[PDB]
């Protein structure tokens, strides 16, 4: 009951919120169920509880990125009551949702075109999925299908659109999709949709960078964490499947002693597999502690990555020419992780981390400054200096000094400005 | 809002005067005339006509002193509230006969709650209004014994018995649970659970539907259940529901046409109409 | 519009109160099996002030948790609007969808667990039969 409640609250409420807000919401809910002694499985992961491996692989083959945020959102689109409203700065989500619904001939349209009604009821008749973009200029005759009103008369479901009456065909789903992250929907439309947010933020990008580091630098930590995720659902399903194979083989053989060798090999393999699972279970929390330690070791680098990238996007404020995309930073990051001459023969993990951090700063500055005005080079250098200062340990934050340096020089202290010594001038004084 | 100043070239010809809300003496005279006309149905309460008006005028007065448009935009008061008050009491007294003053003030307080108390937002204002109703009733009528104002339920419904009588809260809860049962069976398969304030608002909607009044305005968050309760109460009282399905290329002449359709279907044919529409149906000020 | 707000009778139908939310939680979760005799009664967690029993049971504790999570989303939107903004309002329809998801997923997971347990029992009985066979 507890884990089911947590998962339902996540898939029904925790939409439109970035990863940190969803995680805080889940933590608050789990803390309350701990206060209520409601037995929910500890440290549960919603990515694979609501979905076994098969559809994860299908989504990956359906042009979906491997982010935890995108995985949870694919969960939300998979299991929904109110028709989703996809929010995505990029086109990854729309491509994924079309590739997922190719067999059932999903169609493309938008609110702006004059043919939206026509293919709307055309998809309503044959049960065709319908994706529609540009939700900003919302269309009111979409209301009675969002409310899912059903006028079932005479042993058959009906629906009303305008002055028309239409037969509501089963297996019909509509996916609303938008392009602009910063839009304010009205509450009437907000209530009828399950918001799915694909906007990348500091939290999401931090998660991607940390996962990529764990995959690249320490594949053993990555495999251990992956085994932890599969431990809850995937290993048990494999175990049940191969048990069913054992039962089928026993039935076909009928328990002959002559075939006892082939069956005993299977049962010994079974016992070994079970011993492996139990060993993972008995060593679970050690693995959790080790993964936590490694994640804390590599935590500042991911924060630096997110800060650098969001600094790159903020660079458009200085000049219209400093437009940078997430793909640019991802390419920078891939080049730093893999194509690094400085990691040709380095083996110490802490040394590798330090070299990656330093080379990431160097390469990011070098690529950005190559297409940036010379008068602006020192500004971005100072920005990266601030990022390292926030990321470095053993140093004070220097918040007051930097605040003065930045904006504290515009404060009202003109009173009592003594001329002092002849060297000091009025503005100097 | 939506009002534009007149051109000085045209204002020069036209004189204008400010007709403010009628003063306490004028309201007292007008609604005392209405009361004296009203209570001639039951001669047993003719002598309690002037004080009845005085109490309504006073209640209106301190309802206008507070609850300004600064507090809430919907916090507006006009003699329209008083005429609806008089009309509601008359509609309730229409079947009632040989009614003592007990019922007179009981329906007076019920209408006071249904006009100056359900439009409120916070609990403190609601309890202030209830306290003022009790205090005014005691002030103008202190010979009446205290069995009418301390009645906390103070709810009416024509559904039980045959005419408009005070009813018991649980005796009405069971009845409306049975009716809502039969309801969800006929249309709206989605189950509806009956809690306290939903019972309150279904009673208020029924009360507003029964009278020869024109409109019900429902204020609240989306998805809370205004439309479903309006449809359900219209189902009880046999009011047909006409919903307008607007769209992007919807135009004003369509609103004119379905408006005149509603008027003909309500006036030419005696069947009653509960015409329901929302903000999404409104696009322009026309 | 003051003219329209004055010309009719105005009724404030606000968002569902805590008692309303709690009653909806009970009535929409009645059909599921949430009876846990061995539920050790905890203390605190005031969310709804009228708990039907002073010691809550499993069903009532879980419905209390549902109304708590709805209140938690309300508080999260209030906080997010306070710091910056960019918040979409939550309506009781969200609560209805939450309860519907909880019910459907609870039935699905319970049913799959019963199916696995029944397959386990069938396997046990069949293996007992084949043990008898090899003994013979
Ligand atoms: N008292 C109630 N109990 C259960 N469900 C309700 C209740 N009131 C409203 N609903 C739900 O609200 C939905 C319709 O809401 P609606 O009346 O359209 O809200 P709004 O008036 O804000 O548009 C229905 O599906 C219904 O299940």
């Amino acid at each position: 009951a507890g884990d089911c409640l947590l998962s339902a609250a996540f898939i029904a409420y925790a939409g439109y919120f970035d990863q940190q807000m969803r995680q805080n919401l889940f933590t608050t809910w789990s803390h309350h169920l701990q206060q209520a002694n409601i037995q929910f499985r500890t440290d549960i992961a919603r990515t694979e509880y609501l979905s076994n491996a098969d559809e994860r692989l299908r989504w990956q083959a359906s042009s979906l990125p491997a982010d935890d945020l995108c995985t949870e959102n694919a969960i939300m689109l998979k299991r929904f009551n109110r028709y989703p409203l996809i929010i995505d700065p990029s086109g990854q989500a729309t491509e994924f949702i079309m590739n997922e619904y190719k067999d059932r001939k999903i169609t493309r349209t938008s609110f702006l075109d004059d043919a939206f009604r026509k293919n709307l009821e055309s998809a309503l008749r044959f049960g065709n999925p319908l994706l529609v973009q540009d939700v900003e200029s919302y269309d009111p005759v979409l209301n009675p299908v969002l409310n899912r009103e059903v006028r079932r008369t005479g042993g058959r479901v009906l629906i009303t659109l305008g002055d028309q009456d239409i037969d509501l065909s089963p297996s019909f789903v509509i996916f609303l999709s938008t392009r602009d992250p910063t839009v304010e929907f009205p509450p009437d439309l907000c209530s009828r949709v399950t918001f799915v947010n694909f906007t990348v933020t500091r939290s999401s990008l931090q998660s991607q960078c940390l996962n990529e580091v764990l995959k690249a630098e320490r594949p053993d930590v990555d495999e251990k964490r992956s085994d932890l995720l599969k431990l809850q659902g995937e290993f048990q399903l494999r175990l049940r499947q191969l048990e069913k194979s054992l039962l089928q083989a026993l039935n076909e053989v009928k328990g002959r002693i002559l075939d006892d060798d082939t069956i005993i090999t299977t049962l010994e393999n079974l016992k070994r597999e079970a011993a492996e699972v139990t060993r993972k279970v008995e060593e679970t929390d050690i693995v959790m502690q080790e993964v936590e330690t490694v994640s804390q070791q590599y935590l500042p680098l991911s924060t630096a990555c997110s800060s650098i990238y969001f600094t790159m996007e903020s660079l458009k404020q200085i000049h219209f020419l400093y437009q940078y995309s997430l793909q640019f930073f991802l390419d920078i990051y891939h080049n730093v992780l893999y194509e690094n001459p400085n990691l040709k023969g380095v083996t110490d993990h802490t040394q590798r981390l330090s070299i990656i951090t330093k080379d990431l700063f160097q390469v990011a500055f070098n690529r950005v400054a190559r297409g940036m005005l010379h008068q602006d080079h020192i500004t971005f250098a100072m920005l990266l200096a601030r990022i390292k200062l926030k990321g470095t340990v053993g140093e004070p934050t220097y918040d007051a000094e930097f605040q003065h340096f930045l904006r504290g020089n515009e404060i009202v202290l003109s009173a009592g400005s003594t001329p002092r010594i002849q060297g000091l001038t009025v503005e100097q004084a | 809002p939506g009002r534009k100043p007149l051109s000085h070239r045209f204002l020069r010809h036209v004189p204008v005067v400010y007709v403010d809300y009628p003063g306490p003496a004028s309201l007292t005279q007008i609604y005392g005339t209405f009361n004296r006309a009203m209570l001639r149905l039951i001669p047993s309460l003719r002598t309690y006509a002037e004080p009845l008006t005085a109490a309504m005028v006073e209640f209106y007065t301190m309802s206008q002193e507070r609850f300004t448009q600064d507090t809430q935009p919907h916090y507006i008061y006009s003699p329209r509230e008083m005429t609806r008050w008089v009309r509601g009491i008359f509609e309730a007294l229409r079947p009632l006969e040989t009614l003592p003053v007990e019922g007179l003030i009981r329906i007076w307080a019920h209408e006071a709650l249904r006009l100056f108390q359900d439009r409120l937002v916070e609990d403190e204002e609601r309890r202030w209004t209830d306290e003022n109703i009790d205090t005014v009733a005691l002030k103008h009528f202190p010979n009446i014994d205290r069995e009418k104002a301390m009645s906390r339920p103070i709810l009416y419904s024509n559904w039980l018995s045959k005419d408009y009588i005070p009813v018991d809260q649980e005796e009405l809860r069971d009845y409306v649970k049975a009716r809502l049962k039969v309801f969800y069976e006929e249309e709206l398969d989605v189950p509806l659970v009956l809690f306290n304030e939903v019972l309150d608002h279904v009673l208020r909607i029924d009360r507003i539907f029964r009278q020869p009044q024109g409109h019900l305005l429902l204020i609240g968050v989306s998805g809370a259940g205004k439309t479903t309760l309006s449809r359900f109460v219209a189902w009880m009282n046999g009011l047909s529901v006409y919903q307008i399905k607007v769209h992007r290329k919807y135009t004003g002449e369509d609103f004119d046409e379905d408006l005149r359709t509603v008027l003909r279907r309500s006036g030419c044919k005696n069947e009653k109409i509960a015409f329901i529409m929302d903000e999404s149906n409104v696009l322009d000020s026309g | 519009s003051p003219a329209l707000f004055n010309r009719c009778v105005l009724n404030w139908f606000g968002d569902w109160s805590t008692e309303a939310l709690y009653q909806v939680g009970k009535e929409f979760t009645s059909k599921m099996d949430l009876e846990k005799p061995n539920y050790i009664v905890p203390d605190y967690m005031p969310v709804v002030y009228d708990k039907l029993p002073q010691p809550p049971s499993h069903r009532e504790a879980i419905v209390n948790s549902c109304v708590f999570v709805h209140q938690t989303l309300h508080q999260a939107n209030a906080r997010l609007a306070k710091r910056g903004g960019r918040t979409m309002a939550i309506t009781p329809r969200h609560y209805l969808d939450f309860i519907n998801h909880y019910a459907n997923l609870f039935h699905e997971k319970r049913s799959e667990l019963e199916e696995q347990q029944m397959h386990l029992n069938v396997g046990l009985r069949k293996i007992k039969e084949t043990v008898d066979q090899v003994e013979e």
